[PDB]
């Protein structure tokens, strides 16, 4: 998935 | 509110961010920045090392080298917009884990969109590399 | 095999380095980064530029005599669309001065109008003496 | 414009 920002 | 899409130096520079700061603390949670494409790599046996692809893989890796007590010296961080809405990320700087010496490295991301989400990536290449195996 | 196109073009863009760095720009398009050490007028890392016309300009500035390598690590791996990125360390010597060592990452973009064309789409090279 | 194989 990986991450959010 | 809302506000205007960011450029790649401030998301390869918050992933960093985020990065080491899991690295320190959640180590069995960095998994959650790749996929089934991804691919990782550290070095040092015993013919520096060959690279490990999934979710899966990764894992099994990153909990082989024991991340406990990681502290990271950031000193540069590089990152462009490369092919297709990616970013490369180039970071340079210290790392310390489990108490010992402080180690020089160089490390290389990829960051592609998931697809599926407002403005997330994920992890498609970690490239580790320790300089006193090297040079 | 990604090993095998981006360690012969490691090869490559280190020979034409010293042979005729002017001639390096051929490498880049109108959508590739460029960066090679540098310090500003404060003393932090320098900005890199885009597009073969840029980077060209660039790199006759920099003024490449007599350029030396000594690779010492080559890493390369795929990424997304049919792209390869290449890690590189090793130590480089401008104008016969000393071997500095530096850390650098191409992304090698497929050219799309012919079989087994790479261009560089991003070129971050960087001393390890200005930042270390 | 680039380098081939």
């Amino acid at each position: 998935s990986g991450f959010s920002f | 509110m809302v506000m205007e899409k960011p450029s790649p130096l401030l998301v390869g520079r918050e992933f960093v961010r985020q990065y080491y700061t899991l690295l320190n603390q959640a180590p069995d949670m960095l998994h959650r920045f790749y996929g089934k494409n991804s691919s990782y790599v550290h070095g040092g046996l015993d013919k520096p090392a060959d690279a490990v692809y999934g979710q899966k893989e990764i894992h099994r890796k990153v909990m082989s080298q024991n991340f406990t007590n990681c502290h990271t010296k950031i000193r540069h961080v590089d990152a462009h917009a490369t092919l297709n809405d990616g970013v490369v990320v180039q970071v340079m700087g210290l790392l310390s884990n489990n108490n010992q010496a402080l180690r020089r490295f160089m490390q290389t991301f990829v960051l592609a969109p998931e697809g599926s989400v407002a403005n997330k990536f994920y992890v498609h290449n970690d490239i580790f590399r320790y300089q006193d195996e090297v040079f």
